[PDB]
């Protein structure tokens, strides 16, 4: 249906950032709406002709273009700290009243790239006890050092994502509580059966996706360019 | 067909080429309001309608933009068929008993009006008037032709005859209504 | 009062001059009562698809039509919506602008009487009585000779529409003046509260 | 012109009644929306209401269309604990076809622990165990887990974790420290667990 | 009751053709209450002698009349006889003759209804409504669509004069037969004890 | 001039040459009766009159007598005047609504007529009818001219055209008046 | 104006007799009328026009003609006892209603022609005493003896008639009241001065009118034909 | 459609009051006459009136159209004794111009004689008398005189002469008898003659 482009997007204050949208449904209405706690959704902008748009509740900071009929963008020419929120793009058939939403973008504005840092991934195994007590195992994943706030967690058992057995921290974890610059830290858990671990064929990996630097950002330092990746760590099944 | 009362609302109509678009409401057979495409505004016949309800223009807008669309697909789904044109009657009358040295408004009734693009004028001793001069929108007819009114503010002079020129592309020429007030 | 419009559904895909025309009309009978809606999709003089309250759902008049009619019922997001404007149109503007606006416009005729050719007692002439500028067009004009109301030699016109919310009728009566007749021209319209009545002393 | 949802947060337990009010205020006569956002990912379609007295309902949830007191309060008899999500309240102006959402409600519904079985693992890390890992699981939704009073200490809050190919599902914490003293007996000594909570020697 | 005739006065002595023309008219007001007795002497058109009770006496109108008044007027039993006829014919035929005759004289009309064209539903058309062959002229016709009397659009003749006693009338009225549509004709004459009504039903 | 009943009596009317006369008794424009001066007797239009009204027949004849006498003084004493002839017009229609296949009367109506001696004939597709033909008297009018009226029973067939023909001095040649059922 | 004639007729039973009456008036109305004490006037005939004729309340037995419009003639084709009257012609102006009679034509109708008897004409010479008691002297004149009962009595002194100091019975006096053909008998009264009849000079007639056959009429008996004739008496003066 | 008079015979001294009553039927509205025929000669014209409540006047007689009563009575307020004569009503039907006469009533007016000498004499006839005659003369108008009930004796009613030369009036009566027995002093005793009637011999 509706897909978004980025899935996030750290941005720089008065840095430029956009926001693209496609639609298969085939639909003329297109909307943008923002979402953030305390407001739900607002409409921004939106476009039901190939070639004009129109302002919402909120389109004070932002511009929009509908190029064609399933493509629909969202401009902000010059980022501020107010404007980091999760950008939400939707459709509706002009004969009728239904939303369809994508996943969303969602989008971070930081004042000095300099605070920004990327994960440390790291994997712990099972516990001998655990094993022999409940006849379950369970991994857990500890995501830490990064910074901004967003990133995205996920578990792959022999090359498959798993959605099976597995819980993440609702929302990061700071640090350093008080302070300004704290680098965030998030957990993830993944329980399977005692013997689906305990056979060494098993192979149990946890994906860590972390949004920061685009290749079109100026870097001149010594560490590596926090740029968007993905960090992982892997464990093998342990014959027991 | 059988009701004390018909409202026809968000009568839209287009057409091509040209795109030339046309948005109102009528109530009982007269028009609420109609909404200006370019200025983008909705002009209520009666302004004093508009103090008590309104309707954004936005809905005009938007209302235009799908039959714009059917209007691409219906043309096409038909291997581009014209329409018959018509021949448009009209029907010349006062406003209000003529009285001679006396503000009255002539009014011209034009029927079966297809397609909906004419010129209506008025001409007054074959020399043509183009001040006080008011004209409505089609109005729709149940045969899917349409009517429309022009009026004309005048002064009846003893002497002075008044003529409604009409232009359509029904018509090899245009066809003058006479009227006198003798 | 917001006026609410009547919705045109989106066809399918699949010199010369063409008319395309979409409306929706709202027939109410005695108020609010009974109401029925239909919405016609007009391709040069011709309606090929429509929405008829009585009937529930779209259905083609013409082979053209049928692409369009088989998708919108298809998809529940759109009959319904269609099927709502009964109340979400219809009813919404009769209760609300029609009844603060339209419904509610009272405007008294303006009546007078003229001589057709110069008066000559003892001759034949026309009387005639002109009312105009009323709104609503319910009205009743009667002739009346000095006391007693007369039917034959009156002859009326049709309800004439002057296109800006008023209307306006001419009833004629044929008759020859005799010096001590009073014709007297009667009209009641909604807008009086008690009849209009000009008078004509021959 | 807006939509108002009373609540913002809701948390139960299992098989529990839920009721999310909602009003509304509009200039004409709008259909009525619910959407539901699922943790990590957009808002769907749940049901609508075109006009009052019709029903909307799916899943369990089910709101009536009040034009009288202006609402349409969401319902579930028995909620699952599968319902865990936002939802939005939603209105359609239908002439310039623009959606209106209220602020959302999250709801949390509390799974049902018949018997705990809480117990606090430490957990190794591979290859080099840089810092070590003390899991707490098994304890019932009765049970909180509050932060620490030490800094150097993380942890964070309850999650619940269901393996569907069992139909078992279980609550858990974690906590780590950088430091060498982090002890799994004290790891969640500022927080009150079960007085039978198991605590195998490492 | 034997009818009483105006006598006419001997004149005194003193291609082409030549008409005489003699006539007592008697003007009834009121019934017998006033009444003017008028004899008139005419030669070619030319009326050149009278009686007016008015005056009292012959009065030449021309030159050619002045012989005749002159005598009559002189000799008594000339004018005292025709001064008499006011009683003596006017007053006696009309307590007598007429009272007992054409002032008695009822004749109830007969009414249809007809369309000019041949129907076809929702098309404009002509109802016509012939009331035929009654006595005396006082008359009045009403035309009626489903339940109220209408007055635009109908148009009627004037009372036409048989000839024999008897009269007609014709009553158009404009409109469109819509089904479900009953138009009746009504008539109220002074021979009818109740008004008669004709229905049509479209 | 002004009264709720008019009543005309003793109506006498002669001319000249032949000796032509009328005596007539009218009511409201509607003859009561006529006296035939030949036959000697009186003729009531509505038989249902004669019962109880009644009239004796030497009163038209001894008043014809005065008349005819002073139509000869008048003539001399006028140096023998002609007079003006006038064009009679004719009007034709049917005494009840028109069925096809049903016994109707057919009306011719002569106004204007003078002096009074005319010929109004029929003719049924040019063929001339002498059946069922009843003529009345000539009525009175107030500009001292009179009118006529002729009756012709027939049956109104499907397409059989009707004409009122009119022979009068005052014409150079007969006016036909064409009536047709449609 | 309207003459009659004849003034009187005597006649037999089936015998025609023809009453004419001429008008000057000018008029165009001519009646007939017969009187008969206990009847008054009744009409018989009547006429308007020069060629024509009416009939009345008892034209039963009558005929009448109107040749011009001056005269009109009433005819009995047979006479009859009952048609014995005095018939009286009239006219009337078309333009009036007022009746113009005649003298009057008195007719009567005897069964034997042999019976009308002239009259017997006596002279009686006043009273001595009525002279020298009142000195006024009556003469009385006696016609008696006659039939049908239509006679006229006049006083003639000196050659001349006279019209003063005269008096006559108004009707007959039937000589035999119980009887068919009883004869009649009448009185009159002349009176004078007792000197003017004192005078041997002064000579005073009777003269007694009676009216009877006709020359034309048929007679075969022995006493005299009684045709219209005048029966008379004389006297003269007388000595004081 | 007819007129009738109430009287038909009518006697009185002269100078009283004249009232002769008439009533009438008619199909129209008639004109209404009043004729007088003097003896000796034909009907005359009176006076008329054409409608109700006018009036008809002439030579002292006069009458009132009265349409209620259909009326026409005609009255004179002194009565002379040239008044004496048939008296006829008329009525005129103006339709046919035919008038109807009513039965007509026989108007005998009594001179009035102040002085009276009541006398019976005998007169003689000329050369040969045959019969005697016996003359009543000089009596009152109050006086009758009434027929005999002897059939040989034949006696006139009274007969008012008058001598315009003197104006003195008279009444007599004549009254004769062929027999030989005949006296003047019986002759009218089968009438009631003034007690001092004069009787010579």
């Amino acid at each position: 249906a509706v897909t978004q482009s980025p899935r996030s997007k750290v941005a720089v204050t008065g840095g430029k950032v956009t926001l693209s949208c496609h639609q298969t449904n085939n639909h003329d209405y297109m909307y943008w709406y923002r979402q953030d706690t305390g407001h739900g959704l607002r409409l921004i902008h939106y476009s039901y002709v190939a070639d004009s748009t129109e302002k919402g509740d909120i389109p004070d900071g932002y511009k929009a273009s509908r190029p064609s009929q399933e493509n629909f963008s969202l401009i902000l020419e010059l980022a501020s700290l107010s404007q980091t929120a999760v950008y939400f793009c939707a459709s509706i058939d002009s004969s009728g009243n239904t939303l369809y939403f994508g996943e969303g973008s969602r989008l971070i504005v930081v004042e000095d790239l300099k605070n920004v840092f990327p994960p440390e991934v790291a994997v712990f195994e099972p516990s001998e006890a655990e094993i022999s007590h409940t006849q379950k195992a369970t991994l857990v994943c500890l995501a830490t050092g990064f910074y901004p706030d967003h990133v995205e967690l996920s578990w792959w058992v022999n090359g498959k994502e798993v959605h099976s057995g597995v819980c993440t921290d609702p929302q990061p974890l700071k640090e350093q509580p008080a302070l300004n610059d704290s680098r965030y830290a998030l957990s993830s858990r993944l329980r399977v059966s005692a013997t689906f671990w305990q056979n060494p064929r098993n192979h149990f990996r946890c994906q860590v996706q972390f949004y920061g630097l685009s290749e079109n950002d100026e870097w001149t330092q010594d560490r590596a360019k926090p740029v968007t990746q993905i960090v992982s760590a892997e464990a093998w099944g342990r014959a027991d | 067909i059988e009701a004390d009362h018909v409202g026809t609302y968000g009568i839209s109509v287009y057409q091509s080429p040209g795109d030339i678009g046309q948005y109102t409401f009528e109530f009982d057979g007269d028009e609420l309001f109609y909404v200006d495409l370019d200025k983008k505004e909705t002009v209520w016949m009666l302004p004093e309608f508009g103090q008590l309800a309104s309707f954004d223009p936005q809905g005009g807008l938007q209302n235009i933009a799908v039959v714009k669309h059917n209007l691409g697909v219906l043309t096409k789904r038909s291997n581009s068929t014209p329409a018959t044109n018509e021949a448009p009657q009209a029907t010349v009358f006062p406003k209000s008993p003529v009285l001679l040295g006396q503000p009255n408004t002539l009014i011209c009734f034009v029927d079966n009006i297809f397609p909906p693009v004419i010129n209506i004028t008025w001409l007054r001793n074959s020399k043509s008037v183009a001040d006080g001069v008011y004209e409505t929108s089609f109005f729709v007819n149940r045969d899917y032709s349409f009517h429309k009114l022009s009026y004309l503010t005048f002064i009846p002079s003893d002497d002075d005859i008044y003529d409604c020129k009409v232009e359509h592309w029904g018509l090899e020429e245009p066809v003058l209504k006479h009227w006198e007030p003798e | 009062f917001e006026a609410q419009k009547a919705k045109a559904n989106k066809a399918v895909d699949g010199e010369r001059h063409f008319v395309y025309q979409f409306m929706g009309e709202c027939y109410f009978t005695n108020g609010t009562q009974r109401i029925r809606y239909v919405t016609r999709y007009i391709y040069n003089r011709e309606e090929y698809v429509r929405y008829d309250s009585d009937v529930g759902e779209h259905r083609a008049v013409t082979e053209l039509g049928r692409p369009d009619a088989e998708y919108w019922n298809s998809q529940p997001e759109i009959l319904e919506r269609t099927r709502a404007e009964l109340d979400t149109v219809c009813r919404h503007n009769y209760e609300g602008p029609e009844t603060h606006t339209s419904l509610r416009r009272l405007e008294q005729p303006n009546v007078v009487i003229s001589l057709s050719r110069t008066e000559a007692l003892n001759h034949h002439n026309t009387l005639v009585c002109s009312v105009t500028d009323f709104y609503p067009a319910k009205i009743k004009v009667r002739w009346f000779r000095n006391g007693q109301e007369e039917t034959v030699g009156v002859s009326s016109t049709q309800l004439i529409r002057n296109g800006d919310w008023t209307f306006q009728v001419l009833v004629m009566l044929e008759m020859t003046p005799r010096r001590g007749e009073v014709y007297t021209c009667h009209v009641e319209h909604p807008s009086l509260k008690s009849p209009i009545t000009v008078e004509w002393k021959a | 012109d807006s939509v108002t949802q009373t609540e913002g947060n809701v948390a139960l337990s299992e098989e529990d009644f839920l009721t999310i009010h909602c009003n509304y205020s509009a200039s004409g006569y709008p259909a009525l929306f619910w959407y539901v956002q699922y943790p990590g990912e957009g808002p769907q379609f749940l049901f609508r209401a075109s006009r009052d007295k019709e029903k909307g309902s799916s899943r369990g949830f089910e709101a009536t269309y009040d034009k009288g007191t202006t609402s349409f309060h969401l319902r579930k008899a028995s909620v699952q604990e599968s319902d865990s999500a936002v939802y939005y309240c939603a209105l359609v102006i239908s002439n310039t076809n623009k959606v209106v959402f209220g602020t959302g409600t999250r709801l949390q519904v509390l799974p049902n622990i018949q018997n705990p079985d809480p117990a606090v693992y430490q957990l190794r890390d591979s290859k080099s165990s840089d810092k070590s890992v003390c899991l707490f699981t098994d304890f019932d939704s009765q049970t909180n887990v509050s932060q620490s009073k030490d800094s150097d200490v993380y942890i964070t809050d309850k999650c619940v974790l269901d393996m569907r190919s069992m139909d078992f599902k279980s609550n858990s914490a974690v906590a780590w420290s950088n430091k060498s003293d982090f002890a799994c007996a004290n790891a969640f000594n500022n927080s009150i667990i079960p007085e039978d909570t198991f605590f195998p020697s490492p």
